RNA sequence: GAAACGAUGACUGAAUCCGCGCGGACCACCGCGCAAGGCUAAAUACUCCCAGUGACCGAUAGCGCAUAGUACCGUGAGGG
RNA sequence: AACGAUAAAAGAAGUGAGAAUCUUCUUCGCCGUAAGGACAAGGGUUCCUGGGGAAGGGUCGUCCGCCCAGGGAAAGUCGGGACCUAAGGUGAGGCCGAACGGCGCAGCCGAUGGACAGCAGGUCAAGAUUCCUGCACCGAUCAUGUGGAGUGAUGGAGGGACGCAUUACGCUAUCCAAUGCCAAGCUAUGGCUAUGCUGGUUGGUACGCUCAAGGGCGAUCGGGUCAGAAAAUCUACCGGUCACAUGCCUCAGACGUAUCGGGAGCUUCCUCGGAAGCGAAGUUGGAAACGCGACGGUGCCAAGAAAAGCUUCUAAACGUUGAAACAUGAUUGCCCGUACCGCAAACCGACACAGGUGUCCGAGUGUCAAUGCACUAAGGCGCGCGAGAGAACCCUCGUUAAGGAACUUUGCAAUCUCACCCCGUAACUUCGGAAGAAGGGGUCCCCACGCUUCGCGUGGGGCGCAGUGAAUAGGCCCAGGCGACUGUUUACCAAAAUCACAGCACUCUGCCAACACGAACAGUGGACGUAUAGGGUGUGACGCCUGCCCGGUGCCGGAA
């Protein structure tokens, strides 16, 4: 459904510095396309999207043992808006 | 001096591959082979 | 005739003439079966293409037509003569020596004893000199396509006219076959001298290599110190000097005095 | 081999109950049996696996491993 | 013993527990057809930020490609998939086979190739034909309106569509010159006071009657049925007509105007370092591609993919009052790859290895030319042990008295020789060659005259021991043996007098050919070849020639 398919929301320095160009991201279930992902997004927030891109991210860390390692490996997706903006309250981060 | 090994992923992937011993019982019964081998990793995913 | 080159390491070559480029099949070069090699070498070449080219030249029949051009095709070893019929379709033919551009070809068992015409050899004048002949009523030209190469006819049996085959070899090819008219001209390629070493190549690969040169292991010849050898054999120790490699078979009674 | 009999690959190809196969060339007696249609637990074999025990080991032993077919070697099969 | 190329390093300054090695400054030497830059394969976060100092780093270590954590990678158009096909793989049916299995038409898979819609800039610490700004373009679904009627298939046709070498013309990238234009400034050393010095000198889009080499195109009526299975207005034909040079079609690229960028620098602020603001001129002359115009021109023999998209034509079907086509907005753009290394410290080599790795771009000066040679630009780097000593010996170089091969298996090695111009050049010869035979001479600078372009010749003059002033740079000849020749070969001791070689000969083979692979009356190779063909064998350009003996052996023929 709609409030799964995306994870969470991405946090960096050029995350949410770029929050205010009215482009929002977030981290995605890596099996979607921009068209469910438009889906789930607009249903959610209800805005309409014009701007979308979508990549895929590795993995790979390991500290101890043999374990020498696994891949997380997650999915970013880039929304930008028409001039509808603003998503939630949580733009405000 | 040209070393006897040039990886080429789509050459490791077509001899030896998972699919590769399908086509042949040679290679399926190197599969079975290999998962009674002790928990060994059969060619594809190494 | 044919070109020469002053002395820079070179003899001979031919002369090719009507030039177009037309219309047919591609080709592609192989030495052998789902195996390894099997005919030895010729495994190089100038990657030529294929010209479906007619042979038996059947539904043409009452059908008259013109000699377009002349092209002279690899995969052949002689001139190939393009044909436009009355029905507007094109088909490639051999060309016979001393046919013109441009002369009128007709097919049928009612057709004229004129250069390149089809026509079986109930029909055939007696002496006459024939190329391109089916060994069997449809099917195609199994005889006479070569260099400069012909089949004239010696007499008559019942459905069998007498024939002979440029071995000069007599035999039986029933009167139920199409013919067509002449030799073919292929200019003569006796003449050409193949310049050197690698004109081989141009056409094909690497050709002969002495079994004398060779290993114990690789042929009968091989072995010892010196240039000599024993027994005198191929591959498999067969031999070449006069063993019939024939078998006792069907068309062998409708072949008589075959000698040579 | 004196080689019977079962068994088929190729040619052949009988009888049917005063009948047919056998009994180690073959014959006659004399016995024993009745082919060319099928199914049929049990007693037998084995140990991936679970339990119990041992004039079995106890860290260079005991399975390769006090877990790893992992690390590590090889293109691979494979080895380890 | 070694610390992995003899491309040297030096001082100051910083930081720190500690510095020859990390940071900064200023110099120095090195690559610069690379030792710069961009991609492919492959590697897999090695990228960036902030840390860290065990091990890894051939010393050190505050440092790193190592350790920790966080971040970073954006696509309707680029490359691939939702398109097509080559070799190959496959393969219902089908042909074989003790099994497992070997085959095989269509079809299908399969880029290395075909097809296919954007460019210009900006910038995070790290992405960019992806994100943003400017202006594009493609297909799809639909809405107003035009039109106001046919669309026109797994089928036909056309077209995709292809070689090598050489070459006329026009242009661009792009580089060069300048008492062009613009900007900044001071310059002293003896002078120059600008006529010096340094730097910069157009990219995209749009219209435009401007300029333009080059480039490829005949048009319609109709005829035969026998041709494209059928069909046809499409195509192939035989014919009639108008088209000979003008003619049509497109314009690479230049020019103007516009406009959006960029642009030497410039100003301000600075958290000690980058942010942010601004913005000049854009000339004349020359050179010039392997790129573009183009599918050009001529010649040559060995005669140079397929298939879709695409263009036209019907079959069928639905509609012939609401078609195809157009622009006019809107809506729509799915999947995967994009970081970094990528001639190498990150790929393959156990190694931070003198090795290996395919394509692209690769500047200037001097030099006949040049990707050569020397020096340099942009860019990158001095090779992760140092410092002293100046013995034998050892390696790699430089010069050498008198002699000049006396050395030695052998002139092995190393000299000499060297470029371009002129003159000149033998036996022998297959009249091509031998030949760069052998020799001899010129070479720099200034001035006048001339000339067919960079320049060149003539004359005169000047300097040095010397003027391809440094680097790139053949010693030569006389006789032979072997092979004719280019070529090929022993990955790692043999490159040859071996193999191959054109040419020549013997013989086999009538075509489901002999011959070869094969569980097989499968299939395939010979060959989609056919007896101036195809196999096997041995000789080995060319020239003169190839003798005697078949008893024995093989081979063909015969018949008591
Ligand atoms: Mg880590
Ligand atoms: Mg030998
Ligand atoms: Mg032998
Ligand atoms: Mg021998
Ligand atoms: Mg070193
Ligand atoms: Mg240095
Ligand atoms: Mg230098
Ligand atoms: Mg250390
Ligand atoms: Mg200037
Ligand atoms: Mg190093
Ligand atoms: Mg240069
Ligand atoms: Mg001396
Ligand atoms: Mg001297
Ligand atoms: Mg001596
Ligand atoms: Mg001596
Ligand atoms: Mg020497
Ligand atoms: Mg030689
Ligand atoms: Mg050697
Ligand atoms: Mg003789």
């Amino acid at each position: 459904s709609h409030y799964d398919i995306l994870q969470a929301p991405v946090i960096s320095e050029k995350a949410y510095s770029a929050m205010e160009r009215g482009v929002y991201s977030f981290w995605v279930s890596p099996k979607a396309t921009k068209t469910e992902i438009k889906d789930a997004i607009q249903q959610a927030f209800g805005v309409r999207v014009i701007g979308i891109s979508t990549m895929n991210v590795p993995g790979k860390r390991k500290r101890v043992g043999r374990f020498i390692g696994q891949r997380n490996d997650r999915k970013k997706a880039i929304v930008r808006l028409a001039e509808g903006q603003s998503i939630e309250a949580l733009a405000g981060q | 001096m040209k070393r006897t090994y040039q990886p080429n992923n789509r050459k490791r992937a077509k001899t030896h591959g998972f699919r590769a011993r399908m086509k042949t019982k040679s290679g399926r019964n190197i599969l079975a082979r290999r998962r009674a081998k002790g928990r060994h990793q059969l060619t594809v995913s190494d | 005739r044919r070109q020469m080159t002053t002395a820079d390491f070179s003899g001979l070559t031919k002369k090719r003439p009507e030039k177009a480029l037309t219309e047919a099949l591609p080709k592609t070069g192989g030495r052998n079966n789902r195996g390894r090699i099997t005919s030895r070498f010729i495994g190089g070449g100038h990657k030529r293409l294929y010209r479906i080219i007619d042979f038996k030249r059947r539904d043409k029949s009452g059908v008259n037509a013109k000699v377009a051009a002349i092209e002279y095709d690899p995969n052949r070893s002689a001139r190939i003569a393009l044909l436009h019929y009355a029905d507007g379709e094109k088909r490639y033919i051999l060309a016979p020596e001393g046919l013109t551009v441009g002369a009128t070809v007709n097919a049928g068992p009612e057709a004229e004893p004129k250069l390149g015409n089809a026509l079986p050899l109930r029909f055939v004048p007696v002496g006459a000199v024939v190329h391109a002949l089916e060994l069997v009523p449809g099917k195609g030209a199994q005889l006479a396509r070569s260099a400069g190469t012909s089949v004239q006819v010696q007499g008559k049996e019942s459905d069998y006219v007498i024939v002979r085959l440029p071995s000069g070899e007599l035999r039986r090819v029933h009167s139920e076959c199409y013919a067509t008219i002449g030799a073919v001209g292929n200019a003569e390629h006796k003449n050409i001298v193949l310049g050197k070493a690698g004109r081989s190549r141009w056409l094909g690969r690497k050709p002969h290599q002495r079994g004398s040169a060779m290993n114990p292991v690789d042929h009968p010849h091989g072995g010892g110190e010196g240039r000599t050898g024993a027994g005198r054999v191929p591959v498999t120790p067969w031999g070449k000097p006069t063993k019939g490699l024939k078998t006792r078979r069907k068309r062998k009674t409708s072949d008589r005095f075959i000698v040579t």
